[PDB]
């Protein structure tokens, strides 16, 4: 067995949806400059 | 069970998760609904 911890912060996110309701990719905000370009 | 409207209703192909009970558009309009007593999925429409 093993195990991995991690930490929640508050950020904002951008959610796609599927054809049909299935969330399939993510946006991080605060990731990088590129990804601030792709959230405004 | 308090979401009140007025509209067409007819059936829908998509399916909800158990949690999932309504739907939303950009709008913020309720697109579709499912019914407490058959869990089955309707698609509401305006008239106007
Ligand atoms: C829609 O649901 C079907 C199975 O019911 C699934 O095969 C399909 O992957 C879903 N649509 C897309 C674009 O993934």
């Amino acid at each position: 067995a093993a195990y991995y911890v991690g930490y929640l912060q508050p950020r904002t996110f951008l959610l796609k949806y599927n054809e049909n309701g299935t969330i399939t990719d993510a946006v991080d905000c605060a990731l990088d400059p590129l990804s601030e370009t792709k959230c405004t | 069970n308090g979401l009140t409207g007025t509209g067409v209703l007819t059936e829908s192909n998509k399916k909800f998760l158990p949690f999932q009970q309504f739907g939303r558009d950009i709008a913020d309009t309720t697109d579709a609904v499912r019914d407490p007593q058959t869990l089955e999925i309707l698609d509401i429409t305006p008239c106007s």
